[PDB]
């Protein structure tokens, strides 16, 4: 983490050669967080209650 | 375009567990030939990158 | 809501007199959202599965 950011480094070997990739993820917007975690969780809770 | 397809694929995908060098997080990746979308979390913060 | 804040106005009759209050709420930080909604919902789902 550098500044409100997440650097995720993946290093691999393909055919015996280096292969580097970096995800420069940034804090998600309120809409995405809600749509991906909040409403589905309440859905599962209600289904389990039923 | 492909942004809508990437968003739909990311939404439909299930969560996964990633064990890094020292910590662990929850991850959600959808990669298509035209790009990718990633959503990671550690139960305290959420990051996203398309 | 104007740009990014929520103005919640409560107007009441305090025994026959005005009572105005205005909550000026800003976006909740990621820590608050995770503490109050995400983790408790996961716990509820796990408990219901049990």
């Amino acid at each position: 983490c550098v500044a409100d950011a997440l650097i995720l480094r993946v290093r691999s070997e393909l055919s015996g050669l280096p292969f580097y990739w970096n995800f420069h993820c940034m804090l998600a917007s309120p809409s995405l967080v809600s749509q991906h975690l909040i409403r589905p969780l309440m859905g599962m809770s209600l289904a389990l209650q039923c | 375009p492909v942004m809508e397809e990437l968003e739909q694929g990311l939404l439909m995908q299930p969560w996964a567990w990633l064990q890094l060098a020292e910590n662990s997080l929850l991850a959600k990746v959808f990669i298509t030939k035209q790009g990718y979308a990633l959503l990671v979390s550690d139960l305290q913060q959420v990051w996203h990158e398309q």
